[PDB]
């Protein structure tokens, strides 16, 4: 949504573009659209949902 | 001066004028085609104007 997918080497964060503070890639900071073999450069990950977890 | 690839950077421009990124990284190969074409017409355009 807003920031960069930076890694460091072997895990992926987000982080906002002028000061680095990585988070964890969740389905809440990050939107969707269509599927992954236009874009070019696109890579693999696991996207966490928080919603799962709970379990409600 | 931070190095950036320049697809991203366009990105981010196209985030300045409102437009979402993924429609940068969607049409990709459009956008370069229409940019190099612009590019070219420049130099005759200014060679035929009087
Ligand atoms: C390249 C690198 O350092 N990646 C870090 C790793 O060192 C650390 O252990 C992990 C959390 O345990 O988060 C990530
Ligand atoms: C670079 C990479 O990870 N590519 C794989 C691709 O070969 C596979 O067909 C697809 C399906 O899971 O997942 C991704």
């Amino acid at each position: 949504r807003e920031g960069v997918f930076v890694s460091n080497g072997t895990h992926w964060f987000v982080t906002q573009r002028n000061f680095y503070e990585p988070q964890i890639i969740t389905t809440d900071n990050t939107f969707v659209s269509g599927n992954c073999d236009v874009v070019i450069g696109i890579v693999n990950n696991t996207v966490y949902d928080p919603l799962q977890p709970e379990l409600d | 001066a931070l190095q950036i690839p320049f697809p991203m950077q366009m990105a981010y421009r196209f985030n300045g004028i409102g437009v979402t990124q993924n429609v940068l990284y969607e049409n990709q190969k459009l956008i370069a085609n229409q940019f190099n074409s612009a590019i070219g017409k420049i130099q005759d355009s200014l060679s035929s104007t009087p």
